[PDB]
This record gives C-alpha cells, sequence and structure tokens, in this order.
C-alpha cells in the first residue's frame, strides 16, 4: 500500500491533464495558421510601390 | 507469554507504519512538526493543515 500511495503522489505531481492539452492544441494550430496568413499579408505590402512608376 | 509476545509484535508494527509514512521528506502524521502550511492564494496566504500524530 505504501508503494501505491507514493506512486499516486508522484503521478499527481508530474502528470499532465490531456484534455486541456488537446484544447490548447486546437487553439494553437488555428493561431499558427492565422499567423502565417498575417505574415503573407505583411510581405505583400511592398507591392504598392511599383505602380507609382 | 504467547499473547504478550503477540501484543509486542503488533506494537512494533504500529511504530514502523507510523514512522515510515512520509512524502518528499515531510510527514503530517509522524509527529515531526506541529503543522503543515500549503499555498492557498496568489497573495501568498497559506492553507493550514494541522498535524495529527499517529
Amino acid at each position: 500500500k505504501l508503494q501505491d500511495s507514493l506512486d499516486a503522489g508522484v503521478g499527481n505531481l508530474v502528470d499532465a491533464d490531456l484534455a486541456k492539452e488537446s484544447a490548447k492544441l486546437q487553439s494553437l494550430q488555428t493561431k499558427q495558421q492565422l499567423g502565417v496568413q498575417a505574415l503573407s499579408i505583411a510581405n505583400s505590402s511592398s507591392s504598392a510601390i511599383l505602380s507609382l512608376f | 507469554n504467547a499473547l504478550k509476545s503477540d501484543f509486542d509484535s503488533l506494537r512494533d508494527q504500529i511504530t514502523k507504519a507510523a514512522s515510515n509514512a512520509k512524502f518528499n521528506g515531510v510527514s503530517i502524521a509522524n509527529g515531526s512538526t506541529a503543522k503543515l502550511t500549503f499555498l492557498a492564494n496568489s497573495d501568498g496566504s497559506g492553507f493550514t493543515v494541522t498535524a495529527k500524530t499517529l
């Protein structure tokens, strides 16, 4: 019983809550995709200069 | 004499089970300290667990 209790204690200390991890995962992937689109829009900014000439 | 030896053996088992009950070097039940105070809020106020000597 002592070994079981010490194992459960270390398990409370180190273990991750997988459900919150999956939620963070979906939010982070969507954030990354929108960030890539923002970087593309930022790269496109220089194009306006050419039409001046 | 047999019953007395049985009684002493059970007593020694109590001392062993009580002294061995630790987690991470501290114990709420071996009587080694008056109380144990855990964090309770971001301000630093502490939750208080008064010790109980088994």
